[PDB]
């Protein structure tokens, strides 16, 4: 809880 | 050639004031299974994934499988051109670069065309890692909505935590802070949690996946640690749309 | 010295909601007859006619012929302070550079007068020539203004497409193109046509969406064109009179 | 430490949506006998007077008197979080500079809103208890409805209270116009004049103080010569809520 | 279908 | 009936 993520950092591509 | 029939055309309506906001332009699959989208938002924070099985449609018929790139602006300003109670009728040509809607109104002395313009997009794709989740809340769409609306006021992020009783959300702010608890009943709240967890997300974008609230009476909410929430809401009969969205990690140092 | 009374003065206030944001400055021709009015509208693509005889008005009486030069936004906005159930008066004097509209409740326990400034007005006078149409299509208001509506998402201009069956309207723009069908049923729901000879015709739907802001003074309205002229857009007042909307067409160049 | 349990909540929304609009920051005084509230506005033409009774709330309990330093605006803000149906809880601690809202959901749901106080040194002004020539009652909507009206013919209204009615006018670039009510439950207008009286108000503040419509039926107006207009609405046995406007004198 | 006529030319 | 006063003037602290 302070900076928002990516979701590529959980999902491949 | 394909061709769907739909007599709740609202339903069509609903969905693209679902998407609109969160995607500009998005990748339509259609096939003899039905219509499916998958499409990360512009900001990359989240996934929606749309599921409208040919069932739940009055008429279906995919002859060659279709990837059509859809402005999802230009379709639901088109949509908007729907009565709530038109025949909505999707129909495209394998060959053609146009998908065409066509509304037909209860009493047939009326019916409107339009052709809109696909386009070739080259979209990222991305594959969700079927996964288990320590906690599932159901919930009426409309509380949900509020809560996320309420909290809205407080703070930019909102704060889910999940324990055994029940689910917890909170946010914090120049004018202070506040949470709002839901628990279980004894319109209902059920919870399933298997692991207390508690997860950070931004008001942003739960407000944005709010705006598919009218297509059900409830959402399920799923999470786990360090994964991303699963909000999803049934298109009865149909299928679903399930909006993920990445939580905010704590930057350590 | 002008006097009227209109119980119904809702009518009043439907009619100036309809002109306002076509037309700033009018002249409203008092007579034995009743009130007129008749002005292009700013951009001079189309003209107005406004009629409402004196027999509609619950007591009529209008001793001098009287031209009012009258600035329908400040008259728009005055006639907002009138409930849609209170009984309209306009009063004038020959001589006063003023005109006075009063507002009686119901109740009777309270009275707005108000007294408007009017000014001197040397507009630019038209004279309609009395023709034939080719065809005239009545429908309900409510299902033209949306086709309006409707059409404005596509592109700004629609092309009115009459043959023997039905009428069609259609547009064209960056997100594609559309078109509606109407077609001929067997009171205020159904859709009547006259068709001498197809007729074609290209208008401005910002112009169209204008002439709409009048629904609410009719059930329905008739669409009267014809080869290279003026449409004709017409919403009746029940017993008071009507209000007519003529649009100049776009040519090809 | 101060507790109040309010079940009615929408009155406590309602009242401030009431004030928000007119004051950026009050004091709250707290006490055995309940909540109270005055301040002038921002621009300081007018006072409001707001009295919640103890006998009003459903649960009162108020052990230190206190002050509570509230930015409206961020009250208001935090009060639209509660359904129009939720039983509202203000509680306070005499020692800690911050006020609670807990919104209890009538059938599973509990929302708790910490608000931050601030020290705020406020101008006090004092009321001088006085007697009133023209004492004019109304639907609160008609009067909402004049003053919205009397807005778009001008900036300013006169209100003339004679014998018979009361009238109120105004003027400007388009012209001029009045409305007229006279005497004949909450639909009446009943009128006491001792005095005629004439005045000349700005229908911007007027406006303001009508926001206050949703909390009573009715409305009171009370004018004297020379002496600020008092439009007071009743909030039903809890308490009530009084706008005074200073006219506007000729030079 | 290319130019706004003015209503003028139509009738004055 | 042209200047706005202020309260200030009416009422005194």
């Amino acid at each position: 809880a302070n900076r928002q993520v990516s979701i590529t950092g959980f999902f491949q591509r | 050639m394909f061709e769907a029939r739909l007599v709740q055309g609202s339903i069509l309506k609903k969905v693209l004031e679902a998407l609109k906001d969160l995607i500009n332009e998005a990748c339509w699959d259609i096939s003899s299974s039905g219509v499916n989208l998958q499409s990360m938002d512009s900001s990359h924070v989240s996934l929606v994934q749309l599921t409208l099985r040919s069932e739940g449609f009055d008429t279906y018929r995919c002859d060659r499988n279709l990837a059509m790139g859809v402005n999802l602006t230009s379709m639901s300003k088109i949509l908007k051109c729907a009565g709530n109670e038109d025949i909505i009728t999707l129909r495209a040509e394998d060959n053609a670069d146009t998908l065409a809607l066509v509304f037909e109104a209860p009493n047939q002395e009326k019916v409107s065309d339009y052709e809109m313009k696909l386009m070739d997009l080259d979209v990222e794709q991305l594959g969700i890692p079927e996964q288990e989740y320590s906690c599932v809340v159901k919930m009426p769409s409309g509380e949900f909505a509020r809560i996320c609306r309420d909290l809205s006021h407080i703070g930019d992020a909102v704060v889910i935590s999940c324990a055994k009783d029940g689910v917890k959300f909170s946010a914090s702010g120049e004018l202070g802070n506040g949470n709002i608890k839901l628990s279980q009943t004894s319109e209902a709240v059920t919870i399933e949690m298997n692991e207390p967890v508690q997860l950070t997300f931004a008001l942003r974008y739960l407000n944005f996946f709010t705006k598919a609230t009218p297509l059900s009476s409830t959402v399920t909410l799923s999470m786990s640690a360090d994964v991303p929430l699963v909000v999803e809401y049934k298109i009865a009969d149909m299928g679903h749309l399930k909006y993920y969205l990445a939580p905010k990690i704590e930057d350590e140092e």
